[PDB]
């Protein structure tokens, strides 16, 4: 409340003095969004910069565009023509055509986002809007089943009061209907089309504090202005419903209503791994500076030595040789710039992207009635999959289903059964047993239970009458014979089933008007008038009414709990027991369930209470609490009739899904807005939780924890915990000469609350804000640093499912809020356990293996230069041909490793489902780590001793016999080339375990195409028009011929590949892994 | 949207074959090699002992070497001498061949020092050469057209060889000068600039190399053998890649029957001393010896085999016996 002038009017008008945003340029906005909806990323034609700044975070890009600034000096070069750049350029292109493809849907959502086609009077009368339209403080008209466009005050309606009703399931995630009042002075006033086009009092309010709580602030219209309020405004994503048209004034609007000011806030995700490549690129960046600056030293000194001391190498210069030392420690930095290549970057691209379409091809997550794809979105977050710790899900429509189906009840005690329950309809099967006489059947439901039709169509007792009776009268819903059936314009989705469930089990229910109801008895209609309303009360957790009959006749009605009527109830009931004993019953499964009463008074106290209940009727303030003991004063003797359980069709397979996830170690909480009854039904119906559960609810753990400030609970485990936000706040509390230790107060507390948390087993959380809920994902993230992914169903948990580190959204429903925002999405619930069961680990043990690879089968072709350097007088000369040292990792040794990471599968995946222990490694790292990648490079320079120092001892004697093609430069390079490419495709050929045809003819296609290239490039039919490039044309065509040139390539792959079968046998048998013990004996 | 199509491919149910690595499948590879090692290890060390070699030392660094007079004898070409012995004839056919050390000829400032396409006989290349000869490449403007450090400093020295008879009558020996290079080169490596046969008149302009006391075409009389295809300017084309190395000079040939090629007792080498590798230790000598029908002397390949294969071999066995011993026990 800062004196904002809405303007809930009128059209511009512009009052706004010195205050709009002083920023030092004319692209100055309003400070009140008028229709903007800019929830993109960036513009179309400055883009990129920023895309680019955000892209060269990756360290190794930092590093070639420092190779392309380095190496194009027509000074010391070493290297052939600048040819980096067609590499470098598909790193850094291809990933913005993607996130441009990911990115650009964002423009037509918001386009028919931001079109809605209503009625608002921006001149005279109202008109015909698109939503983007209608600017900051407007009147609006809408009309029956609208869209809310802006949070908005209500002047006047259709109905009776102006009321309206808004299905606030949008904000949250329960589906009961709430009602609204508007503005009380106007009630009479304007109320209409014309004369609200002449107005004033335009009003200001408070900036959001994303409460949705206090809202204060008063009128400026006339007549004593009063204050103003939550009951007379609405939000942005309500629905309409029974409330034809209306008419309001609009506060707050654009794209800052509320939600957008408390949802959002994307940021750039990166996973695990890649903080390690980029942590382990840092280090042999520094690796590889010191072996320069050594070399360079030993150079400059050699040069000293012996530099100017020879007469053969005479230069064109008398540069000093410490010169020639600094001029050549930039020499190696691009002959070993090998080390941290460029063929990374671009394969691991291609391993995320087609891991993506494994995702979102698989049948088996395909839906088959909603015909839903399960897509990806991301398309980068791929092995993420396989670290996951904590899961956050919403109850709402993600585990439920929004079906209620009624179940059963009992009459004097004697429960309904489940197939036959009665004598007749026993020798068929299980199937239903017909409703007929029903003339308005139409079951949605399917009982198998049959004396409790053959006792109502027949009349045998009218304990049941009397139960469906109460059931009909006992309701809220506006029953009402619109459209040849009885419409029931239902309020709250909780007595909906039972209401339907006797609407076709003869007992139709007719017209309730005003005070006077009207019921069929098996069709024959019937009047009666209520006594009294009797409302319901969240304490009393009751609602009670009375009828009369045309003759004159009173009944009494309940609808209560167990804990609530088992007080109050009759003294001589011996059926109560029995009725008891079917509840207790119930309990041992997973329906709630009410209890259902009457009393017995006509006349000798109805008149006498009922004066002063009346009396006490109208009430300035003692209507909800002195009311309420007159009220409640006759709310004794109950005469109790039985129970009824509702049940609460949730999903399928959910229970199994629970277990398997619990099974991998994994820490599962329920973050919702509904509120405590439904959380502790769900707590049994998902089976999260049994017997020894000691649940210690929220003023509990406050207390002990309190007390305590192992984990600070008495040691046990299974201690589920059930929260309200007000207590979850309460818990956290956060509701000149400068100290501020508020934080040293608070930051332990978190801490303990948050290990408190984890040993418990178990977390629900109801009625919570989805401010709170991110809040608590990212509280959580921080302490225990773990992997989040939170799994949503619809609007309200948006917030969350963009906070974690993973966040998926369920689709095919109504769904298209979070369907936008994911990252990955899919069309059930227990679906979730193959994603993370075989994509999952599967995912991240292909890329770890790969990118362990794909390290040692460079620096073992890399060291060779370095270990050659003392032989070439530290010159900087090659060990390897040109047209080599540039196709290596382009053609010669590429394709496998693409194809073990796009293809490989430890296990079956049907097994890996069968035994999800496998999973645990993702989370421990068991795979890759900041030892496993030094083991690689201690590996990879192992090998290029080997590679180097085999043909050096057999070039310090002859090898020439009579052909005379000895030792020199031209083959003391390909007699290593050969070694090399044959000894990494050995390699990849024994880490691979899962062989294809495509695979065996990927890697003898490499070796083969080596040698056939070896050949022809020594053929001068293509030598031809290109007589400056291929110079080393008849070199092995010659040099393979002797047999001395062999038997040493044989050596050197054997001696630096036996010893890694051995380590491979050795250590696989004596602590074999888990894929081990399942591979071996796997029949068994 | 629509299903997904149906393919083995993208369900990831292809056919496969699982690793039958097992403590049966591992052994025997290691055992077969350590038997199939030594054999080849033994039959080629036996022909490594079974060959003999003479080093020469034709350099004589130390004052009382007999060459130590042509040192820096800076006045005429040294024509110097020096007796040896050896004390088994030989078989079969000889090659005699020079050998140098210490001198970096794999040098990158050095490797880069060569025009292939003015070798190769190109009419261009001849009268304008590419711009990496640096120090050479207009001495005064003129076509260097051998240019390069690679062929400015092709060693220069004459050798020849007799055998003393019963009455000091020290016979030359009959030693060819051909067929010591690669096939190809001679054939398509570099050729000379086309016309007819003079090779005086399709070299106007190209100057001599600064240290090639003589200009190429009086190389050799023999009309294949001068130009850029006298075959020792070849051989010392190819670089070595070490800073040790021998170069093939000349050959010989078997005698008609049987007779000792070059029966034993003392021998006489006369050289020209022509060359500066004084200043870098290059010890240079030459050396000679044959051939036989499985290679030459290189005992390190021998030894290598023999011992990895015995290691092989040795590691198996304790293989064999850990499995045997954790082999369903814990
Ligand atoms: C039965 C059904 C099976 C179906 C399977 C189908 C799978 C086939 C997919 C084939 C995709 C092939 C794409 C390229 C192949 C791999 C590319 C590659 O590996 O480049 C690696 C190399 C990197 O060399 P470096 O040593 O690090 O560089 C060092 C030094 N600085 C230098 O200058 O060297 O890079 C280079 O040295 C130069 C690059 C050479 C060529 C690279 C081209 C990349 C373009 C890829 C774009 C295509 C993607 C399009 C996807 C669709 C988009 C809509």
């Amino acid at each position: 409340e800062c004196t904002w002038q809405v303007k809930a009017n009128d059209r511009k008008y512009h009052e706004q003095p010195h205050f709009m945003n002083t920023k030092f340029l004319c692209i100055k906005e309003s400070k009140y969004a008028n229709n903007a909806i800019k929830t993109y990323k960036y513009n179309a034609f400055t883009f990129i910069p920023m895309n680019l700044f955000e892209q060269f975070k990756r360290a190794a890009n930092l590093y070639f565009l420092a190779l392309l600034i380095l190496q194009a000096v027509p000074q010391i070069s070493t290297l052939a023509w600048y040819t980096t750049l067609v590499p470098l350029l598909v790193v850094l292109g291809v990933t913005a055509i993607k996130d441009l493809v990911d990115d650009v849907a964002r423009h037509k959502m918001d386009k028919e986002i931001n079109n809605r086609t209503c009625e608002v009077i921006k001149d005279g009368r109202f008109k015909v809007a698109k939503w983007k339209e209608i600017q900051v403080g407007d009147v609006i008209r809408l009309k029956k089943n609208d869209f809310v466009p802006a949070d908005i005050l209500l002047l006047s309606s259709s109905e009776p009061n102006s009321l309206c009703y808004v299905e606030t399931a949008e904000l949250d995630g329960e589906t009961n209907l709430k009602f609204k009042m508007s503005l009380e002075i106007t009630d009479q006033y304007l109320q209409r089309e014309d004369t609200l086009a002449t107005f004033d009092g335009f009003i200001e309010c408070e900036e959001p504090n994303n409460r949705l709580d206090k809202f204060t602030g008063t009128l400026f219209w006339r007549n004593t202005s009063f204050p103003l309020d939550a009951d007379k405004i609405l939000l942005r994503g309500c629905v309409i419903r029974n409330t034809d048209f209306c008419h309001g004034l609009v506060i707050f609007a654009g794209a800052d209503t509320k939600i957008m000011k408390n949802s959002g806030k994307t940021r750039f995700k990166r996973t695990k791994i890649d903080y390690l490549m980029n942590y382990m690129v840092y280090t042999i960046f520094v690796v590889l500076i010191l072996l320069s600056a050594g070399l360079a030293i030993g150079h400059a000194y050699w040069e000293a030595q012996v530099g100017n001391s020879s007469w053969y190498l005479y230069d064109g210069e008398d540069d000093t040789p410490s010169y020639r030392g600094f001029l050549i420690f930039w020499g190696y930095i691009i002959v070993l710039n090998t080390m941290v290549p460029i063929s990374l970057y671009v394969s691991v691209e291609v391993i995320r992207l087609g891991q993506s379409h494994f995702i979102n091809w698989d049948l088996q997550m395909y839906y088959a009635e909603k015909d839903t794809p399960a897509k990806a979105r991301t398309t980068t977050l791929n092995e993420q999959l396989g670290q996951i710790h904590y899961i956050f899900s919403d109850k709402t429509g993600t585990l439920t289903q929004n079906i209620m189906t009624f179940k059963k009840c009992c009459i004097n005690g004697q429960i309904y059964g489940d197939h036959r329950d009665a004598s007749q309809h026993n020798h068929n099967k299980i199937e239903q047993v017909d409703f007929s006489w029903n003339t308005y059947a139409d079951g949605k439901l399917a009982f198998y239970d049959h004396y409790l039709i053959e006792q109502i169509q027949s009349g045998k007792e009218p304990e049941v009458r009397q139960f469906f009776f109460l059931l009909a009268v006992c309701h809220t819903v506006m029953v009402d014979r619109t459209d040849g059936q009885l419409n029931y314009q239902a309020a709250s989705p909780d007595e909906g089933a039972l209401v339907n469930a006797a609407r076709n089990f003869g007992f139709a229910f007719l017209a309730r008007t005003q005070n006077t109801i009207t019921i069929s008895e098996l069709g024959t209609e019937r009047t009666y008038n209520v006594l009294a309303i009797l409302d319901f009360n969240s304490d009393r957790k009751r609602m009670s009414i009375i009828v009369r009959t045309p003759e004159g006749n009173i009944k009494l009605y309940c609808k209560g709990a167990d804990t609530v009527i088992y007080e109050r109830l009759h003294r001589m009931n011996p059926t109560k027991q029995e009725t008891q004993d079917a509840l207790d019953i119930f309990a041992n499964e997973t329906l709630r369930t009410l209890c259902l009463c009457y009393k017995e008074i006509e006349e000798k106290e109805f008149t006498e209470w009922n004066k002063k209940f009346m009396a006490a009727s109208v009430a300035s303030t003692n209507r909800d609490e002195a009311l309420d003991k007159v009220y409640e004063e006759i709310e004794k003797d109950l005469i109790l009739l039985g129970a009824t359980a509702i049940e609460d069709k949730l999903q399928d397979g959910v229970p199994e899904t629970i277990s398997k996830l619990a099974k991998a170690d994994i820490k599962i909480w329920v973050l919702t807005g509904d509120k405590k009854e439904t959380a502790e039904n769900i707590g049994f119906a998902c089976e999260l939780l049994t017997e020894d559960t000691t649940i210690c609810y929220g003023e509990d753990i406050n207390s002990l924890l309190h007390a305590r400030m192992e984990s600070f609970f008495p040691p046990g485990g299974n201690r589920a915990l059930i929260i309200t936000g007000s207590w979850l706040n309460e818990i956290l509390l956060e509701k000149t000469q400068s100290k501020r230790r508020l934080e040293a107060k608070k930051e332990q507390r978190q801490k303990n609350f948050v290990d408190l948390a984890c040993e418990c087993s178990a977390v629900i959380c109801c009625r919570v804000t989805p401010k709170q809920k991110a809040m608590v994902v990212d509280l959580v993230k921080r302490y225990k640093k773990a992997i989040t992914l939170a799994i949503g169903d619809g609007a309200n948990d948006v917030n969350m499912i963009k906070t974690a580190h993973i966040g998926v959204g369920i689709s095919g429903q109504e769904g298209m809020q979070a369907v936008m925002s994911s990252d990955y999405s899919f069309a059930q619930f227990r679906y979730l356990q193959r994603l993370l069961l075989v994509h999952g680990r599967w995912s991240y043990i292909r890329m770890c293996k790969f990118l362990r690879y794909f390290f040692y089968k460079n620096f073992a072709f890399t060291l060779v230069h370095f270990w050659y350097s003392f032989f070439n007088g530290y010159s900087a000369q090659t060990a390897y041909e040109d047209w080599f040292i540039t196709l290596y990792n382009v053609l010669y040794t590429s394709l496998p490793v693409l194809l073990m990471g796009l293809l490989d599968q430890d296990v079956s995946d049907k097994l890996s489902l069968r035994f999800p222990g496998l999973y645990i490694v993702g989370q421990r790292d068991l795979l890759f780590n900041y030892k496993r990648f030094f083991v690689s490079l201690l590996h990879g320079v192992l090998t290029s001793m080997i590679l180097f120092f085999i043909p050096l001892g057999a070039y310090l004697q002859t090898v020439g016999q009579d052909g005379e093609a000895p030792s020199d430069y031209q083959s003391f390079a390909v007699t290593i080339a050969s070694a090399l490419v044959i000894t990494v495709n050995f390699q990849i050929g024994l880490d691979t375990s899962y062989w294809t045809f495509v695979n065996a003819f990927s890697i003898f296609g490499s070796i083969a195409l080596y040698f056939g290239i070896m050949f022809d490039f020594h053929s001068a039919g293509i030598h031809v028009l290109f007589p400056s490039a291929f110079q080393f044309t008849g070199t092995a065509s010659n040099a393979l011929r002797q047999p001395y040139i062999w038997l040493t390539i044989i050596l050197a792959v054997a001696v630096c590949l036996l010893p890694v079968v051995a380590i491979r046998f050795l250590s696989m048998t004596i602590w074999p892994s888990e894929s081990d013990k399942i591979q071996k004996h796997r029949k068994r | 949207t629509r299903r997904p199509d149906n393919t083995a491919f993208k369900q990831q149910r292809l056919p496969a074959w699982q690793p039958i690595l097992t403590a049966g499948t591992v052994l025997p590879i290691f055992f077969i090699i350590g038997l199939i090692f030594i054999p080849i290890g033994i039959g080629i060390f036996v022909t490594s002992n079974n060959i003999r070699e003479i080093e020469i030392d034709y350099t004589g660094t130390e004052p009382s070497s007999p060459c130590n007079k042509c040192l820096s004898p800076d006045v005429t070409p040294c024509f110097c001498t020096i007796n040896f012995t050896l004390e088994k004839s030989f078989e079969g056919n000889v090659f005699m061949y020079y050998g140098l050390s210490n001198f970096y000829q794999n040098h990158r400032r050095y490797v880069k020092s060569r025009d292939d396409s003015q070798l190769n006989g190109d009419s261009s290349a001849l009268l304008n050469p590419s711009k990496e000869c640096e120090p050479y490449r207009r001495n005064e403007d003129k076509p260097i057209a051998p240019c390069g450090a690679i062929a400015n400093s092709m060693f220069n020295d004459t050798l020849e060889l007799f055998l003393i008879g019963n009455d000091s009558y020290p016979i030359p020996i009959a030693l060819k000068k051909k067929g010591i290079a690669w096939w190809t080169d001679k054939n398509v490596k570099f050729r000379n600039p086309p016309g007819g046969d003079n090779l005086e008149e399709r070299f106007k302009g190209t100057t001599k190399p600064v240290n090639w006391l003589k200009p190429v075409y009086m190389l050799d009389s023999d009309p294949d053998n001068n130009g850029f295809i006298n075959e020792d300017f070849i051989v010392w084309m190819r670089t070595a890649a070490l800073p040790t190395f021998r170069k093939l000079y000349r050959l010989i040939e078997r005698k008609s029957d049987l007779h000792p090629t070059l029966p034993a007792g003392r021998y006489s080498l006369n050289v020209t001393y022509n060359y500066p590798v004084h200043y870098f230790d290059g010890r240079k000598r030459m050396i000679l010896s044959t051939i036989s029908w499985m290679g030459g002397k290189n005992p390190f390949l021998g030894i290598a085999y023999i011992a990895v294969g015995s290691i092989s071999f040795l590691l198996g066995v304790v293989l064999l016996v850990i499995n045997h011993k954790y082999r369903n026990s814990s």
